[PDB]
């Protein structure tokens, strides 16, 4: 497969958020709480890695803007700084209520505030839900939350018959369209970090037309300078399938292009989007769950999740499953949580430095893998303290002109 | 011209001068062989002493090679 | 820390000449990247400064400094802050009436008894300046400056320190056996010398910089002539080499230095050549 290219003329126009058709919810949302014998006196284990204690020093991130793409959030008192952006699933929507559990853990895990005497907002005017003492904190508490809802599994179409396209496939296409709507919608609010935790796998064998999305995802990233952060995509979702590796009989192409065979968008587009993969709280890649594409760039933690509860008051550990079965969430949509806070801090204390150059900045200073360049993990395990230190070369890597 | 083949198939081009000669051995009188023939056999650098005076870290890796099958 | 040599009230108090601090010599990007960074050496900004106090009988603007006198016992300096007086160490204290002198020279004194009655409050951070003066290395006399990282084995902690000296920390005997390498890196991340001394370790695992990390994220193996390579952690892998042993920690600033070959993989190994090239 090719790599991406991009034709600036297809630029979707702007205006307000809403659905290309009609829909109507289908289901219930979820309920959520927490496992048994948890305590939440003591830190969640993945902030040791950070070591947050020595990166705060600097400073907490003050006045800078997040987009959190994806399904939406439910105000809680520990985020006294949210702003609804918009909604495309409902027409009447704003994008402040989720009905799947998965977009209040992603936000809360980024900026929720720590633990007081008494709560700046003590107000609890939040509406209910739609039918048919704590060390808990965010990595960055002084970001602004912008919350846009993108996407859901309850919700359908109410006409749905869709003539000569499989109803499997007439949805990829209204998705891809939908999602580059959504970045540029987020760039004209001033966002300076654009966190995307929602996404597609497609066969290799006829990929759905993204031209649209191409020119999208170029726009946001150098006339506006937002920083693109994406997922590498959780391995249980329905349609991905795992990537083979490097190839040592065909040294041609060092990140195998030629063989893949699962293509997984924005994060296709190396050029301006940076792909996170996930590791254990110990520091091994989680080889069963995420997929090892050749686009990966980055990694961070992915196990022991931890977040403000949506439809209650206090913290949770796990959602209702299918059963009755309690299931505890994991995977690389929360690792893209913590490197989008990575990045807020990072850019408050080089605030001249623009995109293509933060990003030189966290690849560098992560501790690499032993192949130096891999696919399951990109140049290595997120670094902190490092990315905020080292005195990094302002020109990207360049190899030697001889050896002996 | 001079040759060195190897029993791997490959030829190596040697010095004619004293240097070279002495250092390697090879002061016999070698061989008559047809140009036709040996230009067959694939080619790797010349044994001069010049060139083999180099350091290196690490080397450089080769392109297009062949699985070896058990 | 960082400092700047056109801060004369820092300076003086400190022990410190401005010409001297300008003549100060380099520091390699390989130093400077291994050391952590602490807050910078400047004059303590006390907040809403001028204004009146809060409490009764203040004996001045907030930010004056105030002190007791001595027929009474060791003379312990103070600030007045809007709601209260916190205490200050004796070398700050110096700092606050050189830097906010406009003018003035010397502090109020004022009696226990009148003191006693203030509310003592404690507002602003001040750990970060030492309690006495520097006593600054002449460096003609010591050339050399290393960082040293150490971690004993069944401990949770690791112990990071600095030392000086007229040479490299290596015994006077093996100074001739110091490795000098090639240097194909031209941005400045690589070194010049390497040296192996006793109880050194061939098999590591990379390891976070702080003092308190935990993780152990990849294998590799060192050589003796300096180079590293990277072994792929798999059965298969550690066994054919003969490395089904567990290997010693080691922090990613030092080790990053030491020139990178080819990786150890069984798959990589299954190939067949006619002749190398020399690029």
């Amino acid at each position: 497969i090719s790599p991406p290219t991009i034709d600036p003329g297809a630029l979707p126009p702007d205006g307000p958020p809403g659905p290309l058709a009609p829909m109507k919810q289908n289901a219930y949302c979820t309920e959520v709480g927490v496992l048994p014998g948890t305590d939440f006196q003591l830190q969640p284990k993945y902030m040791e890695m950070l070591n947050l204690n020595e990166a705060w020093q600097f400073g907490r991130g003050d006045g800078v803007k997040v987009a959190v793409i994806d399904t939406g959030v439910t105000p809680h008192p520990r985020l006294p700084r949210l702003i609804p952006g918009g909604d495309y699933v409902m027409a009447g929507g704003d994008g402040l209520s989720d009905c799947d559990a998965h977009g209040t853990l992603v936000a809360s895990m980024i900026a929720a505030v720590p633990a007081n005497g008494a709560v700046p907002l003590p107000s609890v005017p939040r509406r209910p839900v739609t039918i048919p003492p704590d060390a808990f904190s965010g990595i960055a508490p002084g970001v602004e939350i912008i919350s846009i809802r993108q996407s859901s599994q309850a919700f359908g179409l109410k006409d749905p018959y869709t003539g000569d396209e499989d109803p499997q496939t007439a949805q990829k296409i209204d998705n891809v369209e939908t999602m580059a709507r959504a970045i540029v919608h987020a760039a004209n609010m001033g966002a300076s970090v654009i966190n995307i935790s929602d996404v597609m796998c497609m066969s290799a064998r006829n990929v759905i037309d993204q031209r649209a999305l191409g020119a999208a995802v170029h726009y946001a990233a150098v006339d506006k300078d937002a920083v693109i952060v994406a997922a590498a995509g959780d391995g249980s979702k329905k349609d991905c399938k795992q990537n083979p590796i490097f190839d040592p009989l065909q040294p041609d192409d060092p990140r195998a292009w030629n063989a893949v065979t699962t293509v997984v968008t924005p994060s296709w587009f190396h050029d301006y989007v940076l792909t996170v993969g996930a590791v254990d709280a110990n520091g091994q890649p989680l080889s069963k769950m995420s997929i090892a594409g050749p686009w990966v760039s980055i990694s961070a933690p992915g196990t022991d999740v931890v977040g403000l509860s949506p439809r209650d008051d206090g913290l949770i550990n796990a959602i209702d499953g299918p059963d009755n079965s309690l299931l505890v969430p994991a995977g690389t949509s929360f690792s893209a949580a913590i490197v989008s806070g990575v990045a807020a801090l990072v850019r408050a204390k080089f605030p001249e430095l623009s995109a293509y150059q933060i990003i030189n900045r966290l690849i560098h200073t992560a501790r690499p893998p032993a192949r130096g360049v891999d696919n399951q993990v990109g140049y290595g395990v997120v670094d902190p303290v490092a990315a905020l230190t080292w005195d990094v070369p302002k020109g990207p890597a360049e190899p030697p002109k001889q050896l002996s | 011209s001079l040759w060195w083949v190897t029993d791997a198939g490959a030829r190596f081009g040697v010095e004619d001068s004293k240097e070279a000669r002495d250092a390697l051995g090879l002061t016999l009188t070698p061989s008559l062989a047809p140009w036709v023939a040996l230009r067959l056999l694939p080619q790797g650098p010349t044994l001069s002493r010049a060139d083999a005076l180099v350091e290196h870290d690490t080397l450089p890796m080769d392109m297009t090679p062949a699985e070896l099958v058990v | 820390s960082r400092i700047e040599p056109t801060n004369r009230a820092v300076l003086l108090p400190l022990g410190l000449t401005p010409e001297q601090v300008s003549q100060a010599r380099p520091m390699s990007r390989a130093l400077f990247d291994a050391l952590p960074v602490g807050p910078e050496l400047l004059v303590p900004e006390v907040p809403n400064a001028g204004g009146p106090a809060t409490f009764p009988g203040a004996p001045g603007p907030i930010g004056t400094v105030i002190v007791t006198p001595q027929i009474s016992g060791p003379q312990q300096y103070s600030l007045v802050l809007g709601d209260g007086v916190q205490t200050l160490p004796p070398l700050v204290a110096q700092i606050l009436q050189n830097a906010g002198s406009a003018g003035n020279t010397k502090p109020l004194t004022v009696e226990p008894s009148t003191l006693a009655k203030m509310p003592v409050v404690n507002r602003l951070d001040l750990s970060a300046y030492p309690d006495n003066p520097l006593e600054v290395v002449d460096i003609r006399e010591h050339p050399s400056t290393c960082w040293w990282w150490e971690r004993t084995a069944g401990e949770n902690r690791a112990r990071v320190r600095v030392v000086s000296g007229p040479t490299i920390p290596v015994a006077a005997t093996e100074m001739n056996k110091v490795v000098s390498l090639v240097k194909a890196d031209t941005s400045g991340r690589q070194a010049d010398q390497v040296y192996f001394g006793p109880d050194h370790a061939n098999f590591v695992a990379v390891t976070g910089n702080n003092p308190g990390a935990q993780t152990s994220e990849s294998l590799w193996w060192v050589t003796d002539a300096g180079a590293r390579f990277g072994v792929e952690d798999s059965k298969e892998a550690r066994d054919a080499l003969g490395l089904t042993l567990t290997p010693s920690l080691a922090p990613w600033v030092a080790l990053r230095l030491l020139p990178q070959g080819p990786t150890l993989s069984r798959a990589d190994a299954l190939v067949e050549h006619d002749t190398l090239p020399m690029d």
